[PDB]
């Protein structure tokens, strides 16, 4: 209950996530193509990759009324269904990204960690099965996280001004990253006491493996930190607005970085993990 | 030693002896054909 | 060698068990056939190969419980709220489904009790809705019991032999012990009057 | 000798030849083009496909893969009503008896086992096992119910009688691997390919190579006899189709396209003899003008080699199998 | 809109193909191994370790092997080799003591580029043992192996001959990128070679795995 209203740097905000948007709608879309336009065969890692793209394009599928709101912005602003679908799109495009980029990682580990188990060599169907239920279990979570008439300030006005509430985010985002980092090096581990270091695939694999966690937590830790420093404040101690309206700013900072991540997600994965 | 003109000539003959009893070559209506479906 | 051996108050509950050896028994679907003393036979209950599907006579819906037991080759049918009007021997059938398959084969020795819907009426025996599929097949069984033990399967679907000879048509089946007429369209059975011949 | 002979024979056939069929068939108009279409598609196979063979009443057919099993459906519904568990994995040929009560399958172990399908249990259950030639089987097809001939791997082929199991009478005298063989219509003669890259006519009851056919120039895969039962159609494996005449021992014409590189797997005739189908490693099968000499069309939509081909007794459909793991039936 | 028999021949299909499809689910996770050998090369003691087609099983590290021995087979190989490009590995043997026996050696890395250098088995590794090592060693005390190798004989001793030997034999591949030559000298049998092949084996899995994502 304290916007900001200041535009010093909010101003120069929507530009960043433009270009962002703007970048991020390229690459996937050409990942996407040549998915559908080339490979075939249709593996199990192939279908649980395909199910972030499918995250990926979903947020730039956005555009209409982003599109609207480059003509929107201040100007327009209906504040209406549109303000309301774009925040849960924006969401379900998280969470997904967010449970596939660890279901993929863990995908390696039973590869390479435990080559003859039944995980492996899965049925087509079954993957499918699991895809569908993950993403049921992202929209649960999404429409759970979810529990703006006056244009975006309205939309806005959700602005701070949470007990108990805090700690569902602080497990939502803690639990994947130590799963991809106990991941990532048991699998390092293992393959250097293999005596098979010296080829180059493997290497590739180790790099690939390596730049998964390093985007992960580049991506994912601000908001976090955030969280647990507004937490913080309001434990030690009815409104010194200047303390909060940092954690505004912070807040809106670290938008960019989800998104942004959302961007970089084609050069590392889909580039790196071929060999 | 058989000659091989009359040997083709009879070959022929038997080959459009029959000509109509395989849909193979007149393609059959599907009224009557089995994996129509 | 293929053989079958199966072994009250109104009111009251029995177990009915079906023994099976010399064959492959979870491979065949499991029949039960109630043969009444003096009234014919009536289908009652029959259990698909691998305890699928399952039927039973709508007279003894609900009341009556089959089951198999595919470990122990037995088959299981179980009678609950039993009646005055269910006195009568019973036979254990079986049949196997498969193109050019011979459904009804075999036979059991038959055990005694004591305590839609077409017509099949009764040599040639007619019918009330002709048996001729769209896909060819007239399905039409013939039956002889002759006195003394289990009844056999002498002619289905009115041309394959399981001096005898059958034919027909739609509606209009013929033949040229007491013997028995089957049809086998829907699900629910329906047994010939029977025709007894002597002499 | 052996020279002086020879010519004799090359001398006679060429005095007995004036002119091809083509010459006489300038004036015959072309069968034009023809349209077929995949109207069924059974599937169930875990891996490569190696044999297939028709049922006498046309509707049931028997398929043979590396994956033990051997599987017999109702192409008219793609059921399944006999799935058989192969003692050997191993298994490149198969063959369906005319009465339709038993099927034959061979393989690698030099073994022709033979099954039973009616029984009092319901289930299929090795009737015979034949065993006598020290090479691999590579073909075999059913006399009658008691008669059975094989072709090995060791330039062999023999009669069998299944009531016994023992070589009744043995062919002898190709030079290479006997890879298929195809038996007249009135069950009285029978021609072999071998790897010597001819053809030898064999009489089934004396039993001695009648003739002998030459003229290819690689491995000869696949061999089917005429409709009329007079001449014989064979497929080498250097992208080459030749047709025979048996009773003028001498090669007809030849088959053969300058875009195809690849060898010939099967090769079949049609109810009339104006089609002879013939498979490819290209993965898709050609059907050639039998008078003409001209590629009517393709039966293309195959991700594999195309192993084993058949036509039905009818003359209604045609089966294919491929290494994909696939059936086909043709129309 | 079918009659009763149709759908119980429907439901009898249904259970052959769920049958199949669990039998051949189990099937698949198992080993194959391909045998090879220039003829008394010493596959009866690998054999030993644990008509036509020979077969053989046995299970290690909750693993379930299959070797097959094709050596009875006196037929045309390229008429029925390309039935086994499925195998996991290909088991290639070789005595140490053809070199001055008439020579077999020049035969047996002849079949050796022949099988590796083959089409089919282009994304095949192969495992390659040393037969007869004491021997081998007897045969050097007692005389060098010029006869075999007249170019660069080498230094009578172990050594030396033994890795000359090996390096010649891997030298026959061209594949070099995508196939792999692991080799391993015949011990005493001290259950040592059982374990090699599983560790070759796995490596391959983990290759193979890795290959399709």
């Amino acid at each position: 209950c304290c916007v900001f209203r200041d535009d010093f740097i909010a101003k120069v905000l929507p530009p960043v996530l433009g270009l962002e948007f703007i970048f991020g709608l390229l690459g996937n879309g050409l990942a996407l193509w040549i998915f559908c336009f080339h490979l075939k065969s249709w593996k199990s890692s192939r279908i649980f990759l395909f199910n972030l793209a499918v995250a990926d394009f979903l947020l730039i599928i956005c555009l209409p009324f982003v599109m609207d709101y480059y003509v929107r912005r201040s100007d327009w602003k209906f504040g209406d269904i549109p303000c309301r679908l774009v925040l849960f799109m924006f969401a379900m495009n998280r969470q997904g990204s967010i449970i596939f980029l660890t279901v993929v990682a863990v995908d390696r580990y039973f590869r390479v960690v435990h080559p003859h188990h039944a995980l492996n060599k899965i049925s087509n169907w079954t993957a499918a099965i699991i895809s569908c239920l993950l993403w049921g279990i992202t929209v649960g979570l999404t429409v759970h996280l979810l529990k703006q008439n006056g244009t975006a300030n309205v939309c806005i006005s959700f602005s701070i001004c949470f007990r108990w509430h805090e700690a569902m985010f602080l497990l939502e985002f803690f639990l994947p990253l130590g799963i991809i980092l106990f991941c990532s090096a048991r699998i390092i581990w293992s393959l250097r006491q293999r005596q098979m270091d010296r080829h180059a695939k493997i290497k590739r694999a180790i790099t690939f493996i390596m730049v998964v966690a390093i985007v992960f937590v580049i991506c994912f830790l601000p908001s976090v930190v955030v969280r647990i420093h507004i937490f913080w404040l309001l434990h030690t101690s009815t409104q010194n607005c200047e303390v909060y309206r940092s954690v505004d700013l912070a807040f809106f900072i670290t938008l960019s970085f989800t998104y942004m991540n959302s961007m970089l997600d084609p050069v590392v994965y889909y580039f790196s993990s071929p060999s | 030693r058989i000659k091989v003109s009359k040997a083709a000539a009879d070959l022929m003959a038997y080959c459009e002896a029959h000509a109509k009893e395989d849909p193979l070559l007149t393609p059959v209506p599907a009224s009557e054909n089995p994996f129509r479906e | 060698d293929v053989q079958l051996v199966e072994s009250v108050q109104p009111g009251g509950s029995r177990k009915l068990s079906c023994s099976a050896s010399g064959f492959a028994f979870s491979s065949f679907g499991m029949h039960w056939v109630r043969q009444a003393p003096e009234k014919g036979l009536e289908w009652v209950a029959y259990i698909s190969s691998g305890s699928g599907t399952i039927y039973y006579a709508d007279t003894v819906k609900g009341r009556f419980t089959i089951s198999r037991d595919d470990p122990k080759n037995t088959l299981f049918l179980q009678m609950t709220s039993l009646r005055s009007e269910d006195t009568a021997m019973y036979y254990c059938v079986r049949s196997i489904y498969y193109y050019g398959s011979s459904p009804f084969d075999f036979w059991g020795q038959g055990t005694t009790l004591t305590v839609s819907d077409i017509v099949m009426t009764q040599i040639s025996c007619r019918s009330s809705k002709s048996l001729l599929h769209s896909n060819g097949n007239t399905y039409l069984y013939w039956f002889l019991q002759r006195p003394g033990q289990s009844p056999q399967l002498l002619i289905y679907r009115m041309s394959n032999l399981a001096r005898f000879s059958g034919s027909g048509s739609g509606t209009a089946f013929t033949l040229t012990g007491v013997y028995y007429c089957m049809q086998h369209l829907e699900y629910p059975l329906t047994f010939g009057a029977g025709t007894k011949l002597e002499l | 000798e052996a020279e002086q002979l020879k010519n004799q024979i090359r001398d006679a056939r060429k005095a007995c030849a004036d002119a091809t069929l083509s010459q006489i068939t300038n004036n015959i108009d072309p069968v034009g083009r023809i349209q077929m279409r995949t109207r069924r598609t059974l599937r169930g196979h875990l891996a490569k496909i190696y044999a297939m063979h028709w049922g006498t009443d046309s509707r049931l057919l028997v398929s043979a893969s590396q994956d033990g099993k051997l599987i017999i459906w109702d192409s008219y519904t793609t059921n399944k009503v006999h799935a058989i568990p192969l003692r050997s994995s191993w298994v490149m040929t198969c063959a369906y008896a005319p009465s339709g009560n038993y099927v034959a399958c061979g393989g690698l172990d030099n073994i022709c086992s033979i099954y039973n399908l009616k029984t009092r249990e319901g289930n299929v259950r090795v009737s015979r096992e034949l065993a006598g030639h020290t090479g691999y089987l590579s073909c075999c097809r059913f006399l009658d119910d008691n008669q059975i001939v094989t072709s090995s791997g060791d330039t062999t082929c023999a009669l069998w009688d299944i009531e016994t199991g023992q070589q009744t009478t043995t062919f002898t005298g190709h030079t290479g691997d006997v890879m298929s063989l195809s038996l007249a219509p009135d069950t009285r003669l029978f021609v072999s390919g071998a790897c010597d890259a001819s053809a030898k006519l064999w009489d089934v009851r004396e039993g001695m190579c009648r003739q002998t056919f030459t003229g290819h120039e690689s491995d000869i895969n696949a061999i089917c006899f005429f409709p009329n039962g007079n001449a014989f159609a064979t497929g080498s494996d250097d992208a080459t189709c030749r047709l025979f005449d048996l009773r003028a021992d001498q090669e007809l014409m030849t088959y053969s396209h300058d875009n195809i590189i690849c060898g010939i797997t099967s090769v079949s005739f049609s109810k009339s003899g104006r089609l002879l189908l013939a498979g490819y490693d290209d993965f898709n099968c050609n059907v050639w003008d039998a008078l003409k000499a001209d590629r009517a069309g393709v039966l293309a939509g195959h991700d594999n080699r195309v192993s084993c081909l058949g036509v039905t007794d009818d003359g209604m459909a045609v089966a294919t199998g491929s290494w994909d793991s696939f059936l086909k039936i043709w129309n | 809109t079918l009659s009763a028999e149709d759908k119980a021949a429907v439901e009898r299909s249904k259970m052959i193909d769920r049958n199949l499809r669990e039998d051949g689910e189990k099937a698949a996770r198992e080993v194959k191994l391909l045998l090879l050998g220039a003829g008394e090369s010493g596959k009866s003691t690998i054999v030993k370790q644990m008509t036509g087609i020979v077969e053989t099983h046995f299970t290690f590290k909750d693993l379930h092997f299959k070797m097959f021995d094709v050596g009875a087979q006196r037929s045309e190989r390229k008429k029925w080799i390309h039935c086994f490009e499925g195998v996991t590995a290909i088991i290639f043997c070789v005595a140490l003591s053809d070199y001055d026996l008439v020579n077999r050696m020049h035969e047996s890395m002849k079949l050796f580029d022949s099988i590796c250098n083959n089409k089919w088995f282009t994304d095949t590794s192969i495992i390659l043992f040393l037969n007869k090592k004491d021997l081998f060693e007897e045969k050097i005390k007692k005389s060098p192996l010029t006869i075999c190798y007249p170019e660069y004989a080498g230094s009578n001793t172990y050594e030396e001959a033994a890795a000359y030997i090996q390096c010649q034999f891997e030298d026959l591949n061209k594949r070099k990128d995508t196939k792999e030559i692991y080799t391993h000298f015949t011990c005493s049998t001290d259950t040592k070679n059982v374990q090699f092949v599983f560790d070759a084996v796995t490596d391959v899995i983990i290759k193979n795995n890795l290959k399709d994502c």
